[PDB]
């Protein structure tokens, strides 16, 4: 609260009333810090439901069935793209893998924008569309054939120039 | 199975009422717990990964009384047993 | 023919606030939402109030004579209706938070917990004319210093009780004289006080805690004044005392807690004469019959409601909605039956009749995507989310198969053989459309040529073949049958996300992205022609919108649609606050009805006032008996209805067609110009009228000389009629007069008396069936106990 | 829309008194949904509700007859203008565009009118002539005539059925799909000012010249209630739901508003004007009988699922 | 509910009188099931055929 | 679905990269499996479980000869379709059986009348094996000996040594149907040497104390001069193996 010097430092080290949180907020152009805590405790929850299902018995058909429900299920959302190992979902789940999975990524993944966070004012101003319906929140992960099946709200001025760029325009579908 | 090498807990009055008297409980209680954390789980990805509102799932003795019934609840079970299967 | 009211809203049978009783307690009155849920026990008949709330209700109150309702939202909003013109007669603000509403078992007056003040007002006249200002005060007692969480009427309508949080029970009355009598307190108790109550002697008072300390005062002595002369106490863990309900005249006490458990007591010898638990979740509000048999508990964690006797020891009903939301519906190949699926694989299956949560099934762990029926009213199917589809007994009410793919797809869309033999499903990531024969119990095929999600499947069940429709912006229509296996694609100009057939099976109804909803000739595969639908939509805005609700393109498309059984009329629903109905020959819309009015919801405002719930209309579906429609959406499943009837649609009228000329052809016993003058007239009763005045041996030649334009209308009136009639010899004498008279033509003309046929042999099947079933059983049971010897 | 001047005097004035006007709401907050034409005017002004203003369009009568007559489409994207010639033109209200224009009458049209299904119309002229014409095709109906002149025509889309207060003071009910006359109205002592059916249309109110103020039962036929008014009413309307009725009287900047004892309560349905001026038939309900004969066999009154419930009650105690 | 001691003390000359009785009502009554089986049977061959 | 199908290429081409490695590390391992003491991805996925269905083609224009020999092929090959390739393009034609849903693909080039060439493609992203076939003898040209007998028939694999032949056994394993009955009296064989695989359909029936064959069918001797990765409307996919005529060993090494 005062840059503490030597002596008071040395007598009060631990006060302190105010960072992996900011690192992939400013890297991965995340909201919030309780946004970042929310998918590490997702993470730490998981880990710890695999500490739970390793503890049940390894010849068990329940623990199998399970484990695999969790595993094809996590794929099926997209935050591991193999089947395979156990070792994938103990480690290489992330923060980072979930905020990959996170729909503004996806679109500066799929170059719908040039930037993420031009992805997330699309986003905002609802010129995008995710399947069936369009989207207003970034804090959104997306499953796989919705990726697949993601793109720009019709009659959209964006999508209107990137066909007046093209010089393709078709006003019959309102393009 | 493998032993235990530390002190009994319970005396011989004890294992012996215990033996005097679901594969384990231990189990049943894990299943269940890891049940609760999946649900929960699902739950906190369907609200991660859903356009339209989800509420949470559900909260988590004595004569009790269950309110969904899967049967019409006056069909008698020789009734609903079919002849072939009798 | 085009006016619809809203007959019933089913699922979520109690949502939010104090369910009460009727004075016979043959009715009961439920809260749901926006809306009150009048309950006739005595013939076993549901209804919804059909005036909406400005949001979720707070809390509501009966007349004790059974005239008035006033139901108060959160925000002061108080409508007070008259019950038996079910008519709105005022709607006042009180701008404060109401917690409690009691009526004076006077009538004249009423007590009101709103904050921590009493408020009391008067009551104006029902049989007096509508006024611009009737709603008049009487008192305001501000002696609390937190919320007063309990009112309580005495017998006479003097003296309240206000229970209050700040650990308070002050008597007050609604007069100065008897307010110096008895306006005191009561303190000296544990956490809040939950509840105070009067005794039948009126001596004693019974404060019970939310700790579970019941304080009985009586006025002793000790120039004497509330010695606390009794304590009793409920002794649980961590349960602790929510709802409570006490009789004095019958001097019963119930209390349900926070863990399901309700006990059941009398009080002066403080007895358990029961205690059981209705689950896991508290119970929420209880209500006690006037005689006091009967007991209601409702809970709204999963929205479940309990009423019982506990003379004979009869759950008179034990039911629940469902939890998130009716994702699919289903009504019956009669119609007596209609199926809602929901999020949790719970299906839960229903009466229509006494509409009714029959039974449910919970094997689907996911969500059941689609439901649907064969041709023949037994089976009944569910494909989920869950990467299988289930087909399920309504008989012995049995799973026949858990069909499955091998890596088990999430099926979406699904259709059925019309005679039952084949089953597809319609999945999102493999849009393979997978068909299994149902005594095989394995797939036939998984067919292919669609790229893309397909959005819809359907049979057109006379030539039985399959029309599936994908996000391709196209149909794909497939015969299968007869060594043929043939495709025929048909291009639209957008993605496609509704699907629907002709119930005569040449046409086809198809909602797409844009709005526009066209219709095809199968066989030519040619366009019979479209209806915009982007203008008719009353989509909402959000809060959290950034841009304006017409800007919005949020719902501008519709996602489910259904025939008329006629193919004439089309009732559509898709994620808007709009549910349309239009006409197939003159291309037009013909009605709209926003689906409900709540703040509460997300997409109901369309300009704000200068995540949440929102309201979609998931299905939509009509009736088989061609008299009401069922739309399942985010709250559950409404029901509009043309049983009406009070509007003058009659037909071909003339001068001299009047009821009175219509009495004089009667006792003219000119019976059949009578009947010509009633069906051209067209009102039911002067109908009824008729139809119960002409004799039994002239209904033949009658029936013979009836022409064929008034024949519909006929069999359609005399199945109307005589489901809720009880003269039945007499209606199946006219059945088989008219089956005489005019069958080849019906034969002829299969297609236009369609729902007559199905609305009359559902009645044959509902009650005269079981009735002939019981009469062969006594006769033969007579036999047998008759011919056989005699033991010993 | 063209950029050009406006021809018209430098300063600002108000429009004519409104003689006649339509108004829908199918598309509100889209273009122009009120049609006003005004006193002696061969043009009919438009209006858009929701911005409470005037709309861009102006519809001319183009045979420079004023404009008797306006009415709108109920999809709200047409305006029909009944003219003092008997041209009936037909305009597009979103671009204000002139598209049809029928000639039948050679009077003053003064009642036009379409169905809900947008596809027949019915018109009526000074002449005593009555039109019935496909607006899906460009065809001719038919062509009723009547005795006396038309004055006012009022048209009921939920029963497709018009009635007519016409010159020799009477009120003549016809229905369009057998296009003939199904009832007629004989009492009033002087001209029928107003005339409107009920929401279900089971009876009919009509203020008329004699002070008089006569609400008939339709299906009977039968005046059901006379009031003699001090104040003329003008207009009469009921409102849109089945619960007021709205007056104009003659004197008085207001309109006054009448309550409905019978929304809140049945009727009796007795001639009783010219009185002032079988009791189910009065109360139009008719209750079932108990049994029609002592051969007739008769069920339950109420629930029927009482029969399992005795067969089928202990299996439910179990 | 009381058909086993009916059945027991079948034969008995006055409830054998009063059931003859019964049994006369109901051979008047069988009519219900002939049209019933009539009407339902025939609206089955129109709406199929 | 260009989103879709780009999509599953690259995860094709990545899990062949994987399969790759994992081979690698099997040929590591491969030593401890001794000092102590598998099919494709594309047909482990429809090893036995799914009969597969082959389109064969001609590629353009074709002779009356190729016509009638690729209807032997087809009478070969059960669930096999023909085609007749006019005015039809690669990219269209690939993308349409993918859009039926395929299993494999045999189109058919030759020179003058003499078919010379034959190429395999396995339709869900699968790989492509391109033959050189000169000695065709047909059964049009020998004798109307009568009609195949089309049962599902019995396999003969010859001389399939290194992994590349390995690959080579699983993709006409996987092409040949599923699930053959044990009494399958007509049998296939794939007889290898000198880098020449030569095939000939063979009815057989044990005798009274041996066994008797008939030869019968086609008759002629291939050779794959490729394999290649993506599909052959790719023509731009990494080759997985590619013949090398112009090198010192040329007539001399086996199996390249």
């Amino acid at each position: 609260v005062r840059k503490l010097k030597h002596h008071e430092q040395k007598l009060l080290k631990k006060v302190d009333f105010l960072h992996r949180d900011t690192q992939v907020m400013r890297t991965y152009h995340i909201q919030n810090r309780e946004d970042y805590h929310k998918y590490n405790r997702i993470c730490g929850d998981i880990r710890r439901l695999a500490n739970k299902l390793s503890l049940l018995p390894p010849t068990d058909p329940f623990r199998r069935k399970h484990e695999q429900l969790l595993l094809d299920k996590l794929y099926a959302m997209g935050v591991l793209t193999t089947k395979s190992k156990i070792s994938d979902l103990e480690n290489k789940v992330t923060v980072s893998a979930i905020c990959r999975r996170r729909l503004p990524v996806i679109m500066h993944r799929l170059k719908m924008a040039e930037t993420i966070q031009d992805a997330v004012k699309f986003i905002e101003q609802g010129h995008v569309r995710v399947g069936p319906n369009l989207i207003n929140d970034p804090a959104y992960l997306v499953t796989r054939n919705m990726e697949d099946y993601v793109t720009w709200v019709d009659n959209s001025k964006i999508k209107k120039t990137l066909l007046r760029y093209r010089n393709q325009i078709d006003d019959f579908d309102f393009s | 199975f493998e032993l235990s090498d530390v002190k009994s807990s319970k005396s011989l009055a004890e294992i012996y009422e215990d033996d005097y008297t679901a594969l384990s409980e231990e189990l049943q209680k894990a299943h269940s717990e890891i049940s609760e954390l999946y649900a929960n789980l699902v739950y906190k990805l369907d609200v991660l990964s859903s356009v339209h509102f989800v509420p949470k799932p559900a909260s988590t003795e004595t004569p009790t009384i269950s309110m969904e019934d899967a049967q019409p609840l006056y069909m008698s079970n020789a009734s609903s047993l079919a002849p072939q299967e009798i | 023919k085009s006016d619809f009211k809203f007959s019933n809203l089913l699922g979520t049978v109690y949502r939010q606030g104090n369910i009460t009783f009727s004075d016979d307690g043959k009715q009961l009155l439920s809260p749901v939402g926006n809306r009150v849920s009048v309950f006739d026990l005595i013939n076993n008949k549901s209804f919804t109030f059909e005036y909406e709330h400005r949001k979720n209700i707070a809390a509501i109150d009966l007349n004790k004579q059974g005239t008035l309702l006033i139901s108060i939202d959160e925000d002061g909003r108080a409508i007070l209706v008259n019950f038996k013109a079910r008519n709105v007669l005022h709607h006042f603000n009180f701008k404060e938070k109401c917690s409690a509403v009691k009526f004076s078992p006077d009538g004249r007056l009423f007590a009101l917990a709103s904050g921590r003040f009493l408020q009391i007002w008067k009551t104006p006249d029902v049989n007096k004319d509508r006024q611009f200002a009737p709603f008049v005060r009487h008192r305001v007692h501000a002696g609390h210093f937190q919320d007063i969480t309990s009112l309580t009427w005495s017998q006479d309508s003097r003296f309240i009780l206000t229970t209050s949080k700040d650990l308070s029970a002050k008597i007050w009355s609604v007069d100065s004289e008897e307010k110096n009598l008895a306006a005191t307190t009561f303190n000296g108790h544990r956490d809040y006080v939950m509840g105070a109550f009067f005794s039948h002697d009126q001596e004693k008072i019974y404060t019970v805690s939310k700790d579970g300390a019941v304080f009985v005062w009586e006025f002793t002595k000790r120039k004497y004044s509330w010695r606390i002369t009794k304590k009793h106490f409920f002794y649980a863990n961590q349960a602790k005392v929510k709802c409570v309900t006490f009789h004095p005249a019958t001097r019963l006490l119930a209390v349900g807690f926070t863990s399901g458990e309700f006990r059941l007591y009398d009080l002066p010898d403080f007895t358990l004469i029961q205690q059981l638990s209705m689950g896991q979740n508290p119970v929420n509000t209880v209500s006690v019959n006037q005689t006091g048999e009967w007991l209601a508990f409702g809970s709204s964690k999963l929205g479940q409601l309990l009423v019982y006797e506990w003379q004979s020891e009869s759950y008179i009903l034990k039911q629940q909605g469902h939890f998130d939301s009716t994702n699919s519906l289903a009504y019956s190949p009669d119609g007596s039956r209609v199926v809602t699926a929901s999020e949790d694989g719970k299906i839960k299956v229903w009466d229509i009749t006494s509409g009714f949560c029959l039974a449910t099934f919970e094997e689907h762990t996911s969500s059941v995507t689609a439901v649907q029926f064969a041709k023949r009213g037994q089976v009944m199917f569910s494909s989920s989310l869950d990467g299988t589809v289930r087909a399920w007994d309504l008989i012995r009410y049995r799973n026949f198969r858990t069909f499955t793919g091998t890596e088990r797809i999430q099926f979406n869309c699904l259709a059925v053989d019309p005679s039952g033999e084949v089953v597809c499903a319609g999945s999102l990531d493999n849009f393979d459309i997978h068909v299994w024969s149902v005594q095989t119990g394995q797939l036939l095929d998984a067919l292919s040529g669609h790229e893309g999600p397909v959005s819809c499947l359907s049979f057109s069940q006379e030539n039985s073949v399959l029309a599936s429709a994908s996000w391709d912006k196209t149909i794909r229509i497939w015969s299968i049958f007869g060594r043929s296996q043939q495709v025929e694609p048909i291009e639209v100009y957008s993605d496609v996300l509704a699907l629907s057939m002709r119930p005569d099976g040449k046409e086809v109804a198809v909602s797409t992205l844009k709005g526009q909803i066209s219709i095809f000739n199968i066989e030519d595969a040619k366009q019979v022609g479209n209806i915009d639908c982007r203008k008719d939509i009353i989509s909402g805005r959000f809060n959290q919108d950034r841009f304006t609700a017409k800007n919005s393109e949020r719902s501008k498309f519709f996602t489910t649609i259904h025939y008329s059984f006629d193919g004439m009329a089309i009732v559509a629903g898709g994620n808007n606050n709009s549910i349309c109905l239009y006409d197939v020959p003159n291309e037009v819309l013909l009605k709209r009805f926003i689906v409900s009015r709540n703040m509460a919801l997300n997409g109901t405002l369309e300009f704000l006032n200068s995540m949440r719930p929102e309201v979609r209309v998931t299905s939509v579906q009509f009736s088989p008996t061609a008299n009401a429609f069922a739309a399942a959406s985010t709250e559950g499943l409404l029901i509009y209805s043309t049983n009406d009837t009070i509007l003058f649609d009659p037909f071909d009228l003339d001068v001299d067609v009047t009821p009175h000329s219509t009495v004089e052809a009667l006792r003219e016993k000119q019976f059949l110009n009578a009947l010509v003058m009633a069906f051209r007239l067209n009102e039911e009763y002067l109908i009824n009228k008729v139809y119960e005045a002409i004799p039994i041996k002239e209904i033949p030649l009658v029936a013979s000389n009836i022409p064929a334009i008034y024949l519909p209308r006929i069999l359609k009136f005399i199945g109307d009629f005589a489901i809720e009639s009880q003269h039945i010899e007499f209606n199946l004498i006219w059945i088989k007069a008219l089956l005489s008279a005019s069958g080849g033509y019906i034969n002829e003309h299969k297609y236009l008396f369609s729902t007559a046929m199905r609305s009359i042999q559902r009645f044959i099947v509902r009650v005269a069936k079981e009735v002939v079933n019981t009469t062969t059983d006594n006769k033969y049971t007579y036999r047998f106990l008759v011919s056989t010897d005699g033991s010993m | 829309q063209d950029g050009g001047r406006v021809g018209g005097s430098t300063i600002k004035s108000k429009f004519p008194e409104i003689v006649a006007l339509a108004i829908e709401n199918a598309r509100i907050g889209e273009w122009e949904n009120i049609i006003t034409a005004h006193k002696d005017e061969k043009f009919a002004r438009t209006w858009d509700m929701r911005n409470k203003r005037v709309g861009r369009w102006t519809f001319d009568t183009t045979d420079d007859g004023f404009v008797k007559s306006v009415a709108m489409s109920q999809c709200g994207n047409f305006g029909f203008i009944g003219s003092s010639n008997g041209s009936i033109t037909i305009y597009n209200m979103q671009s204000g565009i002139l598209r049809k224009k029928y000639k039948l009458h050679k009077r003053a049209v003064t009642g036009i009118s379409l169905d809900g299904m947008n596809r027949k119309m019915v018109s009526c002229g000074l002449d005593g002539i009555v039109g019935f014409y496909d607006f899906n095709k460009s065809t001719l109906l038919g062509k009723l005539k009547l005795d006396a002149p038309i004055t006012a025509m009022v048209y009921h889309r939920s029963s497709d059925l018009f009635a007519l207060a016409l010159d020799d003071l009477s009120i003549v009910v016809i229905d369009a799909v057998t296009q003939r006359v199904v009832r007629q109205l004989w009492g009033h002592s002087n001209r029928i000012t107003a005339f409107d059916f009920s929401p279900e249309g089971r009876w009919i109110v009509s203020a008329s010249l004699d002070s008089t103020i006569r609400t008939w039962d339709l299906p009977t036929g039968g005046c059901i209630d006379g009031i003699i008014v001090d104040n003329v009413a003008t207009n009469v309307k009921f409102s849109p739901n089945g619960d007021l009725l709205a007056t104009t009287h003659v004197t008085g900047n207001g309109i006054c508003i009448w309550t409905n004892r019978a929304q809140f309560k049945t009727v009796s349905t007795r001639t009783i004007d010219e009185s002032e001026f079988l009791n189910d038939i009065d109360f139009n309900t008719y209750t079932s009988l108990e049994q029609i004969d002592k051969e007739l066999l008769t069920l339950s009154i109420g629930p029927r699922s009482k029969m399992n419930t005795l067969l089928h009650l202990d299996v439910i105690r179990k | 509910a009381h058909g086993d001691v009916i059945h027991a003390n079948n034969k008995n000359q006055d409830i054998a009188s009063a059931l003859q009785n019964w049994e006369d009502v109901h051979k008047k009554e069988d009519r219900l099931d002939d049209l019933v089986k009539f009407c339902m049977g025939v609206a089955a061959f129109v709406t199929t055929a | 679905m260009l989103r879709r199908q780009a999509r599953e290429r690259r995860e094709y081409l990545y899990r062949k990269a994987q399969e790759l490695q994992d081979s690698q590390l099997q040929q590591k391992r491969q030593i401890i499996k001794q000092a102590l003491a598998q099919v494709d991805d594309e047909y482990a996925a429809t090893s036995g479980i799914m009969d597969p269905r082959i389109i064969v083609t001609t590629s353009r224009d074709p002779s009356t000869r190729l016509s009638q020999f690729a209807k032997e092929i087809k009478l070969l090959f059960p669930n096999a379709v023909r085609l007749n390739r006019g005015n039809y393009v690669m990219p269209n034609l690939v993308d349409a059986c993918k859009k039926s849903g395929t299993t494999d693909l045999v189109v058919l080039h030759e020179h003058r009348g003499v078919p010379t060439s034959l190429t395999i493609s396995h339709f869900p992203h699968g790989p492509t094996a391109q033959f050189s076939l000169h000695n065709v003898v047909m059964r049009h040209d020998i004798i109307n000996a009568g009609n195949q007998s089309e049962v599902n028939p019995h396999l003969i694999f010859d001389n399939f040594t290194t992994a590349l032949g390995k690959r080579v056994v699983c993709i006409l394993k996987h092409l040949f149907n599923a699930g053959p009955k044990k009494d399958s009296e007509r049998v296939i064989t794939f007889a290898n040497r000198g880098d020449f695989i030569s095939v000939r359909q063979h009815v057989y029936v044990r005798t009274r104390e041996g066994v008797e064959i008939a030869e019968v069918g086609p008759r002629f001797e291939m050779r794959l001069f490729e394999l290649r990765l993506g599909t052959l409307e790719n023509k731009d996919a990494d080759v997985e193996w590619q013949l090398r005529r112009f090198i010192r060993t040329a007539n001399k090494k086996d199996y390249l």
